[PDB]
């Protein structure tokens, strides 16, 4: 597209050959890495890379010279599909500088392209070259520069990457400050240790102060005052891909309720021509000479996404008493569920690998209250159902089929399609369609009625459906957005909830044992400044101090979120951050992270 | 900068020519014919900053 | 012109549904309506108006198709009138002997759950004493019959019952379901009188908001509503004062039909309750 051009036309990707070279610091060998050194029938050596047969710049070595290479014996010409993990290891080490190394984390695999990502990343900030990673948030840039972290210090208790979470209403005086104390730390870090600090900005494209990033590293001065040469410090920028929506949801998103407060030609928030509400990511517009120097990682091309996702629900089963086989069941269904997600032209916002480990928080929350779930699950269809629905259920796999129907079932409107494609993976009770959505049914029918009756209420499916959904969300602190039509049953399903969600006064015996909940209102306005958002969030947080948070969870209701859309006071701006650690301009604690309606 | 957008002739025409910044709660500021004020602008606006003694960098 | 003359009968309607259910999505032509879809329809209710014509119909069709017609027999009457205006001929001694037949049988099946709820608040309240009469009831209760015909022994042992209702049933499970609030009154109230300082100790602790202070009113208007058994009972009656104290209890309900959801309303705040009594100083001087 005209508009981002110069952004989203990515000249080459990671799956194009890295031809590299290195000469080791301690130790004086050499690494070649990314390459094959073959012999032409000329008398000449030629590069040529793994996985196809590509013969990229003939006439390159002489023969005699690669025979002169074998008799000083340079550990040349060498794939690392059949090294053990120690010799890796050592392998790095040596092409690192790092003396006597350890293995920080087993569980994180050595692939060739991470030891090209690592070993190009030192590369860039050993000789000075900035570093600006371009991928989305679902690959691995967090866990490939905190592995390369931990082993650059190797065992020593230090501080050594810092990790600044720079979202849309990051100002540049923060990122000032940070960079100074960053400075001040990677001083100390050196003086004790003899060891370098990272400073990690993820993110760093939501904001408007992405030049001032620019400041930091294209040309090292901050604010005005130049940053010390000798001083061992190294900033690395990670930046959200510029896309479009295509064009049916962006027709599903005009038309959800009543549309956009403003329309799309006479809003404000602009990249080109180019709202940033039809962007995927919101990315303000990189500054020019940065973009000479951000270069890709990978895609998780879909092969190994399923050995993220098992290490995830592994280490989050907790399955010292769960199952053996039941884990790669969930492993496989939320694989399914992702290729669902996949196998379409759009996502809602490319939430792989966070919506994963949130949806087996939420199988957690099922599993650790399928005892008394089951209990009043049987006692309502018992005294409201035939014997077709009264067979004994599997306290994982129904926690399993919750878990998708309120992670991926909720959300979409194609959900007859979800349901039969995700009911191939599913064992007996649960092969069809129909059985899943009859179980849903069910226990929507069981939260409504759980709730104090009403007469003359619209009980109908989107009541049960939000119900469902707002009581999960408020007992797990997942914030959800509820856009309908104005007569959609969405704000009585409000009352009901927050009049049968009380601790211990409740109605029934199902919400008797669970949390108590107090709920601060706040109706936005298109004249809403930020300030009441935070006083709001900062009330509620003032309310759940004090309290055992186990049995009492205060939750912000915005009341009209789509009148604050492109204010020009910005109120949600301060949102994102605010439903991610509870707080704004202080260190997280407990009693701040409230739920959001 | 780059994402300073919709701001620059005024700040120019103020400093540059009219030698002013005025705050009206405070203080007010006045260029001075003995310091050097460089403007690093990259690249309408084409036309407006021809009118300045200009230093034009080139690849 | 058949339907016409039979669309303000609900059995109508129902048996309508509950055939046209039995085909399954099709689009259908309207000759093959009359055929595939109404001649069953008029068959069966034929052979249903040739049933209550005589009476051979069992109970078990009695209290599977007629259940949504309890406490409302004025359209029962009319039904059957447009019932019989389908065959024109008199309709002078039919009705009235099956609309009294439905009601002793819709009064019984009452009565029935009315000495189940009797027999749990007598469990539940501790009062053993003695009733003796609603034992074969019990035994009918778990009993299956099936005839259509007019149970006469009965009939005086139900001149007790009578004139319940269908509400109060309601107020019945409310006492016997709500058993750790009575055994807290029991345990930690004991009397009528001290209910006049407790209520002023209540208005206190309670808040400055209208649900907080309408929780002393609504607990009040509970007690003064059951006090006339949760505190005056001994532990065995018979059931002709039980009776003759349940009707000053009814004068009780005269006045506030809301009295069993302010006990429940009342019995879901019993930690506040609890707190009322052994409140230290609540530091929160107020608004």
């Amino acid at each position: 597209e005209e508009d981002l051009a110069p952004f989203s036309l990515r000249k080459r990707w990671e799956s194009e050959p890295h031809p590299y070279v290195f000469f080791n610091g301690d130790h004086m060998t050499m690494t070649f890495i990314g390459f094959h050194l073959e012999t032409n029938n000329n008398g000449y050596v030629d590069a040529i890379n793994p996985s196809n047969g590509k013969v990229i710049k003939k006439d390159v070595m002489t023969k005699e010279l690669f025979d002169g290479l074998r008799l000083q014996r340079v550990p040349f010409n060498i794939d690392f599909d059949n090294l053990p993990r120690y010799e890796k290891l050592e392998r790095l080490c040596l092409a690192l500088g790092i003396e006597w190394p350890i293995d920080p984390d087993e569980t994180y695999e050595l692939t060739t392209d991470n030891m090209l990502k690592i070993l190009a990343i030192e590369m860039r900030f050993r000789c000075g070259i900035p570093v600006i990673i371009m991928g989305e948030t679902g690959c691995g840039k967090t866990r490939l520069i905190k592995f390369l972290s931990d082993l650059k210090r190797g065992s020593v208790e230090a501080e050594t990457m810092k990790l600044v979470k720079v979202h849309g209403g990051t100002t540049p005086s923060m990122i000032y400050s940070k960079v100074k104390e960053a400075e001040r730390t990677a001083f100390s870090n050196k003086a004790q240790h003899k060891l370098d600090t990272i400073l990690f900005f993820d993110e760093a494209n939501t904001t408007e102060a992405v030049s001032c990033i620019k400041e930091i590293l294209c040309d090292r001065t901050v604010d005005g005052e130049h940053l010390h040469e000798d001083s061992g410090l190294h900033i690395i920028a990670a930046c959200n891909p510029y896309r479009k929506h295509s064009q049916e949801m962006i027709l599903r998103l005009e038309s959800a309720g009543l549309g956009y407060r403003v329309s799309a030609e006479e809003t404000a928030d602009r990249l080109g021509s180019i709202p940033l509400r039809q962007l995927v990511y919101r990315v303000h517009a990189l500054p020019p000479s940065l973009i000479p120097l951000v270069w890709d990682f990978g895609q998780l091309n879909d092969s190994a996404e399923k050995l993220y996702i098992q290490q995830i629900v592994q280490r989050l089963v907790d399955s010292v008493s769960v199952n053996p086989s039941e884990t790669c069941v969930i492993a496989d269904v939320l694989s399914a569920s992702q290729m669902f997600m996949r196998k379409r032209e759009n996502e809602c916002g490319f939430v792989s690998l966070r919506d994963v480990e949130r949806c087996v928080k939420v199988f957690r929350w099922f599993h650790d209250h399928s005892d008394m779930l089951l209990k009043e699950l049987d006692k309502f269809l018992h005294e409201s159902s035939d014997s077709t629905h009264t067979f004994e259920r599997d306290p994982v796999l129904w926690s399993l089929v919750m878990a998708i129907g309120v992670c991926y079932h909720a959300s979409l409107e194609e959900k007859a399609s979800y349901r039969t494609a995700i009911a191939r993976c599913f064992p007996k009770p649960y092969n069809s369609s129909r059985a899943i959505l009859d179980e849903v049914t069910h226990v929507q029918d069981l939260f409504l009625r759980g709730a104090p009756i009403r007469t003359n209420i619209a009980r109908n499916l989107a009541l049960k459906e939000n119900v469902f959904m707002m009581v999960i969300c408020i007992e797990l602190k997942i914030p959800l957005f509820l856009v309908g039509k104005p007569g959609s049953s969405k704000s009585l399903a409000k009352i009901i909830v927050a009049d049968a969600m009380q601790g211990q006064a409740a109605f029934s015996e199902l919400f008797r044992c669970l949390k108590q909940v107090h709920l601060v209102s706040f109706q936005c306005s298109p004249h809403s400044t930020p300030q009441g958002i935070i006083s709001t969030f900062k009330q509620c947080a003032r309310f759940q101090q004090g309290k055992d948070l186990g049995q009492y969870v205060s939750v912000v209701v915005l009341d009209e979120v789509g009148l604050a859309e492109d204010s020009p006071k910005m109120p949600l701006k301060t949102l994102h951050p605010l439903l991610e650690d509870g707080c704004i301009e202080d260190d997280p604690a407990p009693y701040k992270k409230v739920g959001f309606v | 900068s780059t994402s300073v957008q919709t701001g620059i002739p005024i700040f120019l025409f103020k400093l540059l020519i009219l030698q002013y910044l005025m705050d009206i709660n405070g203080k007010i500021w006045r260029r001075s014919p003995g310091h050097l004020y460089l403007v690093e602008i990259p690249q309408p606006l084409f036309k407006f900053l021809d009118l300045f003694p200009k230093v034009t960098c080139r690849p | 012109s058949k339907l016409d003359s039979l669309k303000d009968s609900h059995i109508f309607q129902d048996f309508w549904q509950e055939t046209a259910e039995s085909l399954n999505e099709l689009k259908v032509s309207l000759p093959e309506v009359l055929e595939y879809l109404y001649n069953p329809c008029y068959d069966n209710f034929y052979t249903l108006y040739e049933n209550l014509k005589s009476g051979k119909i069992t109970f078990a069709e009695v209290d599977a198709i007629f259940k949504d017609f309890v406490d409302k027999y004025d359209e029962l009457k009319n039904d059957l009138k447009f019932m019989c205006t389908m065959n024109p001929q008199d309709q002078k001694g039919w009705i009235s002997e099956r609309v009294g037949q439905i009601k002793e049988y819709h009064t019984l099946h009452q009565a029935v759950s009315s000495a189940k709820v009797i027999l749990q608040v007598r469990r539940a309240l501790g009062v053993t004493g003695d009733f003796s009469v609603l034992n074969p009831l019990l035994n009918f209760a778990d009993s299956f019959e099936d005839f259509g015909n007019e149970s006469p022994q009965f009939i005086k042992a139900k001149q007790l019952l009578q004139d319940i209702s269908e509400p109060r049933q309601r107020c019945l499970e409310e006492l016997a379901r709500q058993t750790e609030l009575v055994a807290w009154l029991h345990k930690a109230l004991e009397d009528i009188n001290e209910l006049k300082v407790f209520v002023d100790l209540a208005s206190i602790s309670a808040g400055e908001n209208d649900i907080d202070v309408d929780r002393v009113a609504c607990f009040h208007d509970a007690v003064q509503g059951y006090a006339s058994l949760l505190y005056k009972m001994d532990e065995r009656t018979n059931f002709s004062d039980f009776m003759n104290h349940l009707q000053e209890l009814w004068r009780a309900l005269d006045n506030d039909q809301h009295l069993p959801d302010k006990l429940k309303d009342s019995a879901r705040n019993l930690e506040w309750l609890k707190t009322v009594k052994e409140s230290h100083g609540s530091v929160e001087l107020s608004s």
